[PDB]
């Protein structure tokens, strides 16, 4: 694979750069684009991640000490 | 200059010897401070948060985890090579 310089996105599609996606994202500060996989097949390697929601709002100690744990 | 009853109130002044123990900046804007929290003693910078990671220092309790504790500091128990104890 030796990684993998192209983001395909979707409008609610194309497949954009690392230098396209910022001067497209500059340009329409207001677009909704989703980054996806162009080809599940081809280019399965991915990086790892997680979303996090909390319906609360926390200080800056009890944020810090609860993302180190 | 922190008393029991002034343990939080005056911020803790460090010496820059060393850079942090808790992030090796060699010097930091402002000196630590100690909250309590759940029985619980947190220890952190002023003025910039990310800058010192917050350290958590527990006072649980349990008497008689204190009493094996002071007895191990006296020294009187020890662990010979052979696995047995000696008092
Ligand atoms: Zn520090």
């Amino acid at each position: 694979i030796r990684g993998n310089d192209v983001i395909f996105v979707l409008k609610t599609v194309e497949a954009f750069k690392c230098d396209e996606l910022e001067r497209y994202i500059d340009n329409n500060p207001e677009c909704t684009l989703f980054e996806s996989l162009r080809d599940e097949e081809a280019y399965s390697i991915v990086r790892i991640f997680m979303d996090v929601d909390l319906d609360a709002c926390l200080d800056e100690i009890d944020y810090l000490t609860a993302i180190q744990d | 200059d922190l008393d029991e009853n002034n343990f939080t109130t005056v911020p803790l002044v460090i010496d820059y010897v060393t850079p942090c123990a808790l992030c090796k900046k060699r010097s930091h804007k402002h000196p630590h401070q100690l909250s309590l929290e759940n029985g619980a003693i947190r220890i952190y910078k002023t003025g910039n948060p990310h800058s010192c990671k917050v350290k958590i220092v527990p006072l649980d309790g349990n008497k008689l985890f204190n009493i094996a504790q002071r007895i191990l500091d006296t020294n009187s128990v020890l662990l010979t090579e052979r696995g047995d104890h000696i008092v």
